C-alpha cells in the first residue's frame, strides 16, 4: 500500500478494512465456522464475498 | 460407488456378495437415495449443488 | 388435527413411507408457506393422498412425458367447448396441440 | 403451590381410580383436594389408595383454598 | 399406465388444493417435486397404517367425555381395552 501519517499510539498501525478481510480471510472462515453462522466453508466464502 | 475403496462394483459385482437380486438392489439404492433427499439431512448437502 | 403439534414427532413414530411422504408435506408445507396459508395444513392433503390415491402402486417417469402432460393439461384446463382458438392464442401453440389435448381428455375413462 | 394448577394426570393412580374420577370430571389436583372424603366415597369402587399417594406428594384432602380456580 | 396415473394424481391434487383454499394450478410443481426426489421406478404406497390408526384413536377419545365406552365400542368396533390404551396415551401428552 501507500504510506500516510496519523494521534495513534506508539504500538498501533492503521490498517484499512478492505485489506483486513482479504489477509485474515482463512481466519474469518474458521471463526465463522466455529461461531455457527456458516454451515459449510463455501457458504462462508459467499458470506465474505 | 466405491467410496473408501480402491474400486466400485456393479449390480452383478455386489449381487454375488449378498444376494443376486437385480431389481431389489436397485430399489434399495433408490430408497437410500430418496431417504437422502429428505429435507432433514440434505440441508447441508443442498449447498453443494452449486459446485 | 390441532393436537398435530404434539403429534409432530409421533407422526413419524414407528413409521414407514409415510415418513418419506412426510418429507413431501415438508415440501408441501414449504410451498404452503410460499402459498401464504398456514403450513400445518399440509398433513390434510397428504392424508387425503393416502385415502384417494393410496392402496396401489404407481410407476413414475423421468423425462419429456411429464412435460407433454403439463403442457397439455394447461391447455385443456381452460377449454369450454368453443375456445379452441382462445387456447391457441393464449398458450402459443398450433391447433394440432390443443386438438390433441382435447382428444386426450376424450379418450380417458 | 405449584401442584394445585397441575392436572390430575400427575398422580400415577390406579386404573380403577383413574376411571372413577372421570365420572365427576375432575381436571385439577386442587379440584379433588377441595373435595372431602365424606362425599367422594359414594361413587362405586379407591378408599385405600388416595391417602398414601397424596401424602407421598405432601397433600391431603379437605383443605380449604380460596380464589379457586384462579384461571 | 403412467400418463393416466399422473393425470389422475394431478387433477386430484389440484381439486384438493381448491378444497383447501389454495390455487389448483399450483399442483403441477408438486408432482414435479414428486418427481425430483422419487422418480426412477415403481413404489407401493398402500395405506400408511400409523397415521390412520392415530387419527382413528384421536377421534375415538374426542368422542369420549366421561362414560361413552359402550357407544365407542358400538361405533368404532373396538373393545374397552383399546379405549383404555387411548385414554392412557392422551394422558401421556400434557
Amino acid at each position: 500500500s501507500v504510506i500516510t501519517v496519523g494521534y495513534l499510539r506508539l504500538h498501533q498501525c492503521g490498517l484499512p478494512k478492505k485489506m483486513a478481510l482479504e489477509l485474515f480471510k482463512p481466519f474469518i472462515y474458521g471463526k465463522l465456522e466455529l461461531r455457527g453462522l456458516a454451515t459449510t466453508i463455501k457458504a462462508a466464502k459467499k458470506m465474505v464475498e | 460407488f466405491g467410496i473408501d475403496m480402491n474400486t466400485d462394483y456393479t449390480l452383478e459385482e455386489v449381487g454375488k456378495q449378498f444376494d443376486v437380486t437385480r431389481e431389489r438392489i436397485r430399489q434399495i439404492e433408490a430408497k437410500a437415495l430418496r431417504k437422502l433427499r429428505h429435507p432433514s439431512r440434505s440441508e447441508v448437502l443442498r449447498s453443494f449443488l452449486d459446485d | 388435527d390441532t393436537i398435530l403439534a404434539h403429534l409432530d414427532n409421533p407422526a413419524e413414530d414407528t413409521s414407514r413411507f409415510p415418513a418419506l411422504l412426510a418429507e413431501l408435506n415438508d415440501l408441501l408445507r414449504g410451498e404452503l408457506s410460499r402459498l401464504g396459508v398456514d403450513p400445518a395444513h399440509s398433513l390434510e392433503i397428504v392424508v387425503a393422498i393416502c385415502k384417494h390415491l393410496g392402496g396401489g402402486q404407481v410407476y413414475i417417469p423421468r423425462g419429456q412425458a411429464l412435460d407433454s402432460l403439463i403442457r397439455d393439461l394447461r391447455i385443456w384446463n381452460d377449454f369450454n367447448g368453443r375456445n379452441v382458438s382462445e387456447l391457441t392464442t393464449r398458450y402459443g401453440v398450433t391447433f394440432n396441440t390443443v386438438y390433441k389435448a382435447i382428444r386426450r381428455m376424450r379418450r380417458l375413462k | 403451590d405449584p401442584i394445585l394448577l397441575r392436572p390430575v394426570d400427575d398422580l400415577e393412580l390406579t386404573v380403577r381410580s383413574a376411571n372413577c374420577l372421570k365420572a365427576e370430571a375432575i381436571h385439577y389436583i386442587g379440584d379433588l383436594v377441595q373435595r372431602t372424603e365424606v362425599e367422594l366415597l359414594k361413587t362405586p369402587n379407591s378408599l385405600t389408595e388416595i391417602k398414601d399417594v397424596l401424602a407421598s406428594r405432601g397433600l391431603s384432602l379437605g383443605m380449604r383454598l380460596e380464589n379457586w380456580p384462579p384461571a
